[PDB]
This record gives structure tokens, C-alpha cells and sequence, in this order.
């Protein structure tokens, strides 16, 4: 199973291209994908939203209107066309899948990224930390407090744990809460309140070193979080 | 008082008579329920007529009659 | 010769038929009169899953209690939601004929039967988001009827050739063979510490066999009839089968007789499934009259009949946790009653 | 709506299944089924070879032959070393059930008694079937195969000694009519279902022409009680 | 001056025994419909298992002669004391009262259609009645509502000259002319047009079940016949005194006082026939089905 | 030949000869009284309101 996909470039502002999401591996047809992109300097933003089958489609505030989303059964593609792009989307993309049912896990796989270069009411989730020293050995505790209540009225709350080593794209690591994702080892553990949360880590090595973003999924627009890193 | 409904008269009488043969004159316009005028002239004995309004001496007894009763 | 061999064989069975006699020392009715009575109790169908598009042969509630499996004859399987009324899966079967399923404990995988006789085990927690058949198990010889999981690794098969078997899921061979049986196999149940199970056969005899050996333990003879369904106590001490006389015969284990019978006048219809509730106090038998009557596991008044469905009542379930009790008509539509 | 964003989503799910399953359900309805009857030697293996378009299924061998724009099954009860009645229920509902009998078993005895003739071991095997409980409205379409073999073999072997009580000569074209007088008078109702007699070849194509003018005289039955007609 | 009475005008004779019987025919019209009827839906809605496409025109169609029921006491009491209502009632009962008049004939020939797929296209080939019953039921009743607009909004209940109130047409000085137009919706599509297509989907069905020997083919061979007959003996003789009428209106029959009282007579005794197709109505399609009955009967045991 | 099948019932039925049957009054003993101690903690002996029941409607 992968995500690849291709693109990019120097871009005059005011033009317009197409971002080409090849995928093969899985069933296509049942994903919901997403889009997410990712500043040089900057955490997560999303961009659009589509469902199986074309059915319900979202977008950011930011991408309202000047960006269109498609997706190609058959071609088993997804396409994003952006018109009147400006300098402030000079980051690059990334191609996140989601399938939606009763025990699922959203966001289980990401793509690879294509860099795309100009040249020139929602949940608002904040992290304090940032940067902050660890050892191997240690335990780590990570706390990511929101502006709304996540616990829905239905007993499931909904808040994401990213892991994004450096140079790779970002992995799933824990879905709604205190729930392991699937190929995570079992060092990790997630608790939560309904407004603070806090990820706790027994033991880490050198391969846990990265930036640890936070996503709620309990209205669209869902907003990521600042970036909390992980010093030696 | 009824579901269908037509015109009163269907045939004109246009022949000369008294003007004052009648006593009692029955005024008919055309409204929803007739696509012409009618009116009708009756004797004590009976006999009801009905005249046609387009026709020259026809009009000019109808207002006479109102005129004088 | 075979006569004097088969002689010894029949005054065999004196001494166990006496020994019973020679238990019986107090019946269930009159050590239970002075019980307060449970009296009428009425249930609402809270859920009508009207998925399917043919008769409803199968059914079985997950562990979470939440999830619920269901099979009909069109060739498909699908995973409902019984809280919220949703297909979370639509597996679409290899063979139209499916007289069984069941939902792992885990709840990664859902075994369906068939009478092409071969127990294809489907895989739901999976990547790439499909459901595959993790393997085809076959091997036997007659047609399959009803087939449990002990854990993820191993499962239990009912067959028409009068023999359960015990699979294992990552080879294909098969490890016991609980031979012993005239009458060939309708329905069985694990245990609850799921060391023993009982299944019934079609010669008016359940058999209390172990996992361990691969031998039976205690026969049981108290029907007259082929018995068509059967059901664990919730404590792993008893069991009640239900047959084609319209008696729930309840049994026990450690005594080895029949204790009671719940037989009605007005009833003559046959029995589908039975399935107690939690507790052991409230045995629901599915009759096939389009009924559904609720029978007092100690004494033998009736109580409310979970009437409602337009044809027969094909299987019951009892959730773990014991809020709601699920029946499967053979008309498209599950009630999910409570 | 006081519902969430998965929970939402997972609705949209839920009918897109659903939508499948009645994209599928149109064509369940159009398929036809039909159970096949009869011994493992009198006839069985020789219409199904007719038209066949299409060992693990050890239980069920199934024929997925079509004709004339219509989808036919077949499901040939051979495999099931059980008693009839314990599984009889699975296949109610079915549209047909084709019974074979060979016309040539008059002068043939049973294989482990020297007794009950395979016509008069099928005499039972009808009225098991035909007079079910369960089986009142599914029309049996019958086939009498095997006629090139009794028409040369009456000659010298008069069909008496099937039929204590036989009053009759020997000609096949009364000796069939004969035959299939009591086969047409074994149902216990008259109306509700009616058998398609057909004295087929060894070598006609007119048999897939003929079930299709049985099977379609079903589906006008079976839909004249739903519309309230018949 | 001579004498004749070949121009004398008669008077629109209103006889005490003539309203007699048609506020009694109404009342158990009416009362007959309110039970039939609403039986028809009180069965379908309780049993909820098993409703076939049929089951779908059976309850519009009873709710169409339900609805056409309520309208019934409206129209007797003005009868005789006249449309003292008010203008507003008269526009909203006539519109009530011809949208059923339409979508309860039209479902008619609806149902013919669907009975001759599923009869003359007996292999599954052209049968698309699988989801369309939802669809085709509303356009029955859509196309009706299109179709009562003329008579909604424009009738006002004015004030004839000697003579009571009266829900009549008010338009322009060509009252009569206007009508004439109208006339054609309910002889063009209450008439016409769902008698072709009932000839025509039972003019095969008929066929087949000739050419066919089905179980018992008779019963189902005689209930066409049925109500095709009931359809001819209702609806026709209605619109041929109402296409007479037509005929004098514009001056091709010879007019005489002696038939003027008699069309008046034949028009409004003729239409009882019109409205006795709403209470034979439950009794030649819901009563007379194998599957109805047997559904009637767990409703009463329950 | 046929004796063999028939021949491996006897020694089988030996067993069902030997395992230890208790009273069937102690059985039902603790039958009823194991109903009574879980009583409280099955939903479908007293119905339970709306709050805690998930299969609300």
C-alpha cells in the first residue's frame, strides 16, 4: 500500500495547475481522502474533503472557491485544481486517506508530499510546549488543550495523535483517544478530559525523535495543532 | 340554484307593435351567464316575449318604458 | 455374538437409566413453588434492520455487544450496527445456501456456514480496507449448521455427517473429531469458560462433549424427538434444548438427567432456536408458529410472547451483557428487541 | 442534527451498502431458480448437458445456464447423503422443481433388494415432494426422458409387470399416455400447482425452449396473486 | 298582435322531491367512502411486511377517494340553501374536489400499466416498476394538481338574479366560449387518454392469458373484465351528457325548452354514477386480491 | 466386520457407568440460587429506564 503522487514546481502567482494523486493497494472506491499541506516553517493545514463516491465534499476557509477536488474511480486518482493560487501557498501536499465506520481508523496512511513553490467558529487547539528536552529513558508527557468540548454526546471523542519524524510524512499514532493505531508499538499512551489531553510515553528511542501535532475530527473545518518537538 | 346554467332567450320576435301593449318589463344584461342582452316583455294574458336589443326600434322602447315607469 | 455383545450394551444402559431414578430425589417444581413469580413481561421491538432482501437464516451478537452479524440465503453477510441502524460491512458470499455465522470474541473475524459444507472465516480489521476470506475450511462431508469460535485460533463446526470438528485458523488441518453421534447435528454452544459444549442432534440426544480429549462425557435421552436447538445456562452448569415437540427440555451437568420440561396446550408448533438470558431465569424459544415465547427457566409459566414477525423465527441472540435480545425472521427484517 | 462528524459520515456509508444491495436485489429478482429431483442414474446427468454455459462444491453442484435473456439456476440435490425433509425447508421458495423419470426402469429392480421397482421407489419420492407441506406452490416441471429405450424394449417385456394392475396394450403412444395419467392425479391439489409433462429426446434442443414456457407461466402465476388479479 | 310561444323562456324547474334524494344520495355516498376507503388505508399501514408495488397505488388510491369523500357534505348542503359558504371556499373545495377527480382516474390507468408489465413482460426484461412506484405515484398526483389550476383560480361563488349562490366559473363575457376549452381536460385526460392506454395494457394481458394455462386463469380473466366494464359504465355515460351539452352551447343540436329541463336532470343524476366509482373502489381492487384479505384478517384477529 | 462398530459402544458406555452423579436436589439448589444472586444484574428481569438503556428508541 502506498500514496504517490506527482507535481509541484515554480509557479507565478495567479495561475492555475492540478495536483494528481495516484493510489494503489487498497479499495479506492470506500476511502474518504483528504488533503493536507504543511509550510516549510509551519505545522498542518487542512484543504478539502471527499467522500466515497463524490457524495458530501468540504473545504478550508482559506481554499474556499479558488479550490476544486475531484476523485477518479475507475482511474482510481484524486485531483485538486487550484485557481488564483497567491505566495502564500508555498508549501507542499499531502495525500491522507480515511475510511469512516464503527471502529475504524481515520487518517491511517499518508502520502509522500509534492513541493509546489510561488514565488511572490472553528476548534482553535493550541500546544505550550514546543521544543521541549528529552532523554531516552525518560518519560515524556505531552499535553494539547482545546477551545471546545470533544466528548460527544454519544460516549466517542474524537482527538488524533501525529507523529512526524523528520523527512518522512507523518503517521497515525492514536485515533479518537486510548486507542493504539495499527503497526504502533504499545510504549504509547493517550488520556484525555474533553477539553485537556495528554499523551504520555513510557520509553522512546532514537527513532521517536519528531514533531507531535494534535487533531480533532468533531466538526469540519478540524484544525491541527502547533508543533510540539522533541529535543535530545 | 342549480350546476349548469345557459341564456334565457334563444329566438327574436322583430315585428312592429303597440309600445304600450306591455306593463310589466324584465331587464336582463349580459353577464357570466349570458354572452348576450335579453329582454323580456309579458302581457296579463300570459305571453312573455323576448326582444333583440340590436335591432333599430327595439332600443329605443326599452328606455322609453323605463323613462315613463 | 454381536446379540450377547450388543446385550451387554443394553443392560448397560440399566444402571445409568436407574441411577437417575435413584437421584430424583426432589423435583425442580416442588423445591421452587415457594418462588416469587416473574409475571408478565412485555417487550418492544426498538430496531427493525430491513437490509436484506431474503429470509434471515442466521445471527449472532459480537462481545462489545454492540456489533451484530446477520446472514440470509441471498448471498450476503452484513455487519449491522445495532445501536445506530448501519451496515458497517456487505460481504458478499462465495455460495447463496448459508445456514449459520458467527463474530469472533475478538471481533476481527465472522465465520459463515453454508450447505455447500465448507466454514469460510471472513477477516474485517484488515488493511486496505476490504474483507477477504482469511481461509476456507474444508474437509467436511455432509452440510455445515452451526460453528463457533473458541478464540481467533480455533473454531468449532457442526455437520450433517454426525461429527463436530475442531479447526485451527493459520493451517487448514483440522485437530479432534467428536465422533459418537446416530443423528446428525443441528445446533451447539460453548460453554462459557469454553471447556465443554453441547451439541443437538437429530435423534433426540445432546452429547456433553470436551475440547481437550475429543470424547464425549454425559449423553443425554429425554426427547422424543429430533431436538433443533440448543443453549448453555449463563453459568456453565445446564443447558435447554429445544425440539420439534415444542419442549424446552432443560438438562443439567452435574446430576445428568432432564430436570424440566415447558410443553403448552396450545402450542404444537416446532422450535428454531433457543437462548437463555442473563441470569438463566427468562429461556426465549423461538417457536416457528411466527411466534416467539418467553418461557420461566424455573418454573414453568409462560410470560410475555415477543410476537411481531410475519413468518417463522429462524434464530435467537442474547447479548452478552443482557440489555437487548435479537431475533431473525425468515421475513427480510431483524428486531432488535429489548 | 446533533450528530458528528464520523457519525455523519458513517451514514453516508451505511446507504451507499445500501444502494448496492439494491442494485443487486433487481437482478436476485430476475434470476431464476429451480431445484432438480430424480436418482443419480435416471436421467440426472442427461438434460443438465443440454445447454450448460457458465469439485469443491462437494454439496451443491450448481449450473449457471441461461436462455433467451433470462438467467437460470440449478441446483442438482445429489451431494446430500441426509434425509430430504431436513434441508427441504432451505430450498422453499424456489420458482420450479424438474423431476426426471426414467421410462426405461419398468423391467429394472433395485439394487440392494430384489424389490420396490426405481418408478415405484420415485412413486414415493413424489408424493414426499409434491404433497410437502412446504412445497404447495412451486409447480414441478416434468420431464419423461429415456424414450429412446422403452419404445424397443416393450416388445418383448410388457409393462404389466411394473403395474399389478395395468389393462392396457402395449403402444407408446398410449403406454406414455398411460403412464402419465397417474403422475398428473399424485398432487393433492388440483390448482395451486400443475405439472408440465414433456416426453423429450435423446437428442431435441425443444427442452430449454419447453422449461422456459413452464418457468414463465410460473412468473405470470406468481405475479397475478401479488397483483390482486388471481 | 299575434300570438305564439315558440320564443316564450322557460324557468329552471327545482323540484322539492329532486333534492330530496341528492342530499340523502350524498350523505351515504359519503358515508360509504369514509369506511371503504379508509379501511383500504388501515390495513396497509399496520402490516408494513411485504408491501408489494401494488400495495403503494392501493393506498394513493384510497387516499384519493378519501380525500374526494370530504368533499361530498361540502357540495350537498349548497343544493339546496345555495353556495351561502363564500367566495373563499368555493375556489379551495372545487380544487379539492378535481384533483382527485384526475390522479383518482389516472391511477386507474396507472395500475393498468403496471399490471401489464408484469403480466405480457413476464420474463424481467422491461419491468421497471422496481423503485419507480415511488416516483410514478407522484407524478399522478402531480400532474393533477397542473391540471385543477383553471378551475382554483378563477370561480368565484357571485350572485345570479333571482336564483341562490352558486360555486360557478366567473370569467370575461365569454363564460361560454371559455368553458368550451376547459371542457377538453376532463374529456382529453379524464376520459381519452386513460381509456387508450387501459385498452391497450389490457388489450395484451388478454392476450397472454389466453394464450397461457395458468392455475385457475379464469378468476384473473374475469376481474379485468370486471373493472374495465365498471370504468365504461361509470365514467362514459357523465361525459356524453356533458359533451351534448357542447354540442347545443354551440348551436349544432336544435335547442328546445323540453330537453333543457332534461340535460339539467340527466347532468346531476348522471354524475351520482361519477361519484359511485369512489365507494366500488376498494371493493373491485383491495377486497377482491388474495393477499388483501388475508392481511384484513390478522388485523382483526390483533 | 459389523461387530467392530458395535463392539467399541460397550467400553464407551462404560464411562457414562462411572462418573458421579450428586443429588438432582443440590442441583437445583444452587440452579435457583444462582438466579436470585444475579437477579439484580440482568436488564430483562425489571425494565430499566431510559437513561442507562442504549437502545433508547
Amino acid at each position: 500500500v502506498q500514496l504517490v503522487e506527482s507535481g509541484g514546481g515554480l509557479v507565478q502567482p495567479g495561475g492555475s495547475r492540478k495536483l494528481s494523486c495516484s493510489a494503489s493497494g487498497f479499495a479506492f472506491s470506500s476511502f474518504g481522502m483528504h488533503w493536507v499541506r504543511q509550510a516549510p516553517e509551519k505545522g498542518l493545514e487542512w484543504v478539502a474533503y471527499i467522500s466515497s463516491g463524490s457524495g458530501t465534499i468540504y473545504y478550508a476557509d482559506t481554499v474556499k472557491g479558488r479550490f476544486t477536488i475531484s476523485r477518479d474511480d475507475p482511474k482510481n486518482t484524486l485531483f485538486l485544481q487550484m485557481t488564483s493560487l497567491r505566495s502564500e501557498d508555498t508549501a507542499m501536499y499531502y495525500c491522507v486517506r480515511s475510511i469512516y465506520y464503527y471502529g475504524s481508523s481515520p487518517f491511517d496512511f499518508w502520502g509522500q508530499g509534492t513541493t509546489l513553490t510561488v514565488s511572490s467558529s472553528d476548534i482553535v487547539m493550541t500546544q505550550a510546549t514546543s521544543s521541549v528536552p528529552v532523554t531516552p529513558g525518560e518519560s515524556v508527557s505531552i499535553s494539547c488543550r482545546s477551545s471546545k468540548s470533544l466528548l460527544h454526546s454519544n460516549g466517542n471523542t474524537y482527538l488524533y495523535w501525529f507523529l512526524q519524524r523528520p523527512g518522512q510524512s507523518p503517521q497515525l499514532l492514536i485515533y479518537r483517544m486510548s486507542n493504539l493505531a495499527s503497526g504502533v508499538p504499545d510504549r504509547f499512551s493517550g488520556s484525555g478530559s474533553g477539553t485537556a489531553f495528554t499523551l504520555t510515553i513510557s520509553r522512546l528511542e532514537a527513532e521517536d525523535v519528531g514533531v507531535y501535532y494534535c487533531m480533532q475530527h468533531l466538526e469540519y473545518p478540524l484544525t491541527f495543532g502547533a508543533g510540539t518537538k522533541l529535543e535530545l | 340554484s342549480a350546476k349548469e346554467l345557459r341564456c334565457q332567450c334563444i329566438k327574436t320576435y322583430s315585428k312592429p307593435f303597440h309600445p304600450k301593449f306591455i306593463k310589466e318589463l324584465r331587464v336582463i344584461e349580459s353577464g357570466p351567464h349570458c354572452a348576450n342582452t335579453e329582454i323580456i316583455v309579458k302581457l296579463s294574458d300570459g305571453r312573455e316575449l323576448c326582444l333583440d336589443p340590436k335591432e333599430n326600434w327595439v332600443q329605443r322602447v326599452v328606455e322609453k318604458f323605463l323613462k315613463r315607469a | 455374538e454381536l446379540d450377547q455383545l450388543r446385550q451387554e450394551a443394553e443392560q448397560l444402559k440399566n444402571q445409568i437409566r436407574d441411577a437417575r431414578k435413584a437421584c430424583a430425589d426432589a423435583t425442580l417444581s416442588q423445591i421452587t413453588n415457594n418462588i416469587d413469580p416473574v409475571g408478565r413481561i412485555q417487550m418492544r421491538t426498538r430496531r427493525t434492520l430491513r437490509g436484506h432482501l431474503a429470509k434471515i437464516y442466521a445471527m449472532h451478537w459480537g462481545t462489545d455487544s454492540r456489533l451484530l452479524v446477520s446472514a440470509s440465503q441471498d448471498g450476503k453477510l452484513i455487519i449491522w450496527d445495532s445501536y445506530t441502524t448501519n451496515k458497517v460491512h456487505a460481504i458478499p458470499l462465495r455460495s447463496s445456501w448459508v445456514m449459520t455465522c458467527a463474530y469472533a470474541p475478538s471481533g476481527n473475524y465472522v465465520a459463515c456456514g453454508g450447505l455447500d459444507n465448507i466454514c469460510s472465516i471472513y477477516n474485517l480489521k484488515t488493511r486496505e480496507g476490504n474483507v477477504r476470506v482469511s481461509r476456507e475450511l474444508a474437509g467436511h462431508t455432509g452440510y455445515l449448521s452451526c460453528c463457533r469460535f473458541l478464540d481467533d485460533n480455533q473454531i468449532v463446526t457442526s455437520s450433517g455427517d454426525t461429527t463436530c470438528a475442531l479447526w485451527d485458523i493459520e493451517t487448514g488441518q483440522q485437530t479432534t473429531t467428536f465422533t459418537g453421534h446416530t443423528g446428525d447435528v443441528m445446533s451447539l454452544s460453548l460453554a462459557p469458560d469454553t471447556r465443554l459444549f453441547v451439541s443437538g442432534a437429530c435423534d433426540a440426544s445432546a452429547k456433553l462433549w470436551d475440547v481437550r480429549e475429543g470424547m464425549c462425557r454425559q449423553t443425554f435421552t429425554g426427547h422424543e424427538s429430533d431436538i433443533n436447538a440448543i443453549c448453555f445456562f449463563p453459568n456453565g452448569n445446564a443447558f435447554a434444548t429445544g425440539s420439534d415437540d415444542a419442549t424446552c427440555r432443560l438438562f443439567d451437568l452435574r446430576a445428568d438427567q432432564e430436570l424440566m420440561t415447558y410443553s403448552h396446550d396450545n402450542i404444537i408448533c416446532g422450535i428454531t432456536s433457543v437462548s437463555f438470558s442473563k441470569s438463566g431465569r427468562l429461556l426465549l424459544a423461538g417457536y416457528d408458529d411466527f411466534n416467539c415465547n418467553v418461557w420461566d427457566a424455573l418454573k414453568a409459566d409462560r410470560a410475555g410472547v415477543l410476537a411481531g414477525h410475519d413468518n417463522r423465527v429462524s434464530c435467537l441472540g442474547v447479548t452478552d451483557d443482557g440489555m437487548a435480545v435479537a431475533t431473525g425472521s425468515w421475513d427480510s427484517f431483524l428486531k432488535i428487541w429489548n | 442534527c446533533t450528530l458528528s462528524a464520523e457519525d455523519k459520515a458513517a451514514v453516508e456509508r451505511s446507504k451507499m451498502i445500501d444502494r448496492n444491495l439494491r442494485e443487486d436485489g433487481e437482478k436476485a429478482a430476475r434470476e431464476v431458480k429451480l431445484l432438480l429431483l430424480g436418482a443419480g442414474e435416471s436421467g440426472k446427468s442427461t438434460i443438465v448437458k443440454q445447454m450448460k454455459i457458465i469439485v469443491k462444491t462437494t454439496g451443491i453442484v450448481e449450473t449457471h445456464f441461461t436462455f433467451k435473456d433470462l438467467h437460470f439456476k440449478m441446483f442438482d440435490v445429489g451431494g446430500q447423503r441426509s434425509e430430504r425433509k431436513k434441508w427441504i425447508h432451505c430450498f422453499e421458495g424456489v420458482t420450479a422443481i424438474i423431476f426426471c423419470v426414467a421410462l426405461s426402469d419398468y423391467d429394472l429392480v433395485l439394487a440392494e433388494d430384489e424389490e420396490m421397482n426405481r418408478m415405484h421407489e420415485s412413486m414415493k419420492l413424489f408424493d414426499s415432494i409434491c404433497n410437502n407441506k412446504w412445497f404447495t406452490d412451486t409447480s414441478i416441471i416434468l420431464f419423461l426422458n429415456k424414450k429412446d429405450l422403452f419404445e424397443e424394449k416393450i416388445k418383448k417385456s410388457p409393462l404389466t409387470i411394473c403395474y399389478p394392475e395395468y389393462a392396457g396394450s402395449n403402444t407408446y403412444e398410449e403406454a406414455a399416455a398411460y403412464i402419465q395419467c397417474q403422475f398428473e392425479d399424485l398432487n393433492k391439489r388440483k390448482d395451486t400447482k400443475e405439472i408440465y409433462t414433456h416426453f423429450t429426446c435423446a437428442t431435441d434442443t425443444k427442452n430449454v425452449q419447453f422449461v422456459f414456457d413452464a418457468v414463465t407461466d410460473v412468473i405470470i402465476k406468481n405475479n397475478l396473486k401479488d397483483c390482486g388479479l388471481f | 298582435p299575434p300570438a305564439d310561444e315558440d320564443y316564450s323562456p322557460c324557468m329552471l324547474e327545482t323540484e322539492t322531491l329532486n333534492k330530496y334524494v341528492v342530499i340523502i344520495a350524498y350523505a351515504l355516498v359519503f358515508l360509504l367512502s369514509l369506511l371503504g376507503n379508509s379501511l383500504v388505508m388501515l390495513v396497509i399501514l399496520y402490516s408494513r411486511v411485504g408491501r408489494s408495488v401494488t400495495d403503494v397505488y392501493l393506498l394513493n388510491l384510497a387516499l384519493a377517494d378519501l380525500l374526494f369523500a370530504l368533499t361530498l357534505p361540502i357540495w350537498a348542503a349548497s343544493k339546496v340553501n345555495g353556495w351561502i359558504f363564500g367566495t373563499f371556499l368555493c375556489k379551495v373545495v372545487s380544487l379539492l374536489k378535481e384533483v382527485n377527480f384526475y390522479s383518482g382516474i389516472l391511477l386507474l390507468a396507472c395500475i393498468s400499466v403496471d399490471r401489464y408489465l408484469a403480466i405480457v413482460h413476464a420474463t424481467r426484461t422491461l419491468t421497471q416498476k422496481r423503485h419507480l412506484v415511488k416516483f410514478v405515484c407522484l407524478g399522478c398526483w402531480g400532474l393533477s394538481m397542473n391540471l385543477s389550476l383553471p378551475f382554483f383560480l378563477f370561480r368565484q361563488a357571485y350572485h345570479p338574479n333571482n336564483s341562490s349562490p352558486v360555486c360557478y366559473e366567473v370569467l370575461g363575457n365569454d363564460t361560454a366560449k371559455w368553458r368550451m376549452v376547459l371542457r377538453i381536460l376532463p374529456h382529453t385526460f379524464g376520459f381519452i387518454v386513460p381509456l387508450f392506454v387501459m385498452l391497450f395494457c389490457y388489450g395484451f394481458t388478454l392476450r397472454t392469458l389466453f394464450k397461457a394455462h395458468m392455475g385457475q386463469k379464469h378468476r384473473a380473466m374475469r376481474v379485468i373484465f370486471a373493472v374495465v366494464l365498471i370504468f365504461l359504465l361509470c365514467w362514459l355515460p357523465y361525459n356524453l351528457v356533458l359533451l351534448a351539452d357542447t354540442l347545443m352551447r354551440t348551436q349544432v343540436i336544435q335547442e328546445s325548452c323540453e330537453r333543457r329541463n332534461n340535460i339539467g336532470r340527466a347532468l346531476d343524476a348522471t354524475e351520482i354514477l361519477g361519484f359511485l366509482h369512489s365507494c366500488l373502489n376498494p371493493i373491485i381492487y383491495a377486497f377482491i386480491g388474495q393477499n388483501f384479505r388475508h392481511g384484513f384478517l390478522k388485523i382483526l384477529a390483533m | 466386520a459389523s461387530i467392530a462398530q458395535a463392539r467399541k459402544l460397550v467400553e464407551q458406555l462404560k464411562m457414562e457407568a462411572n462418573i458421579d452423579r450428586i443429588k438432582v436436589s443440590k442441583a437445583a439448589a444452587d440452579l435457583m440460587a444462582y438466579c436470585e444472586a444475579h437477579a439484580k444484574e440482568d436488564p430483562l428481569l425489571t425494565p430499566v429506564p431510559a437513561s442507562e438503556n442504549p437502545f433508547r428508541e
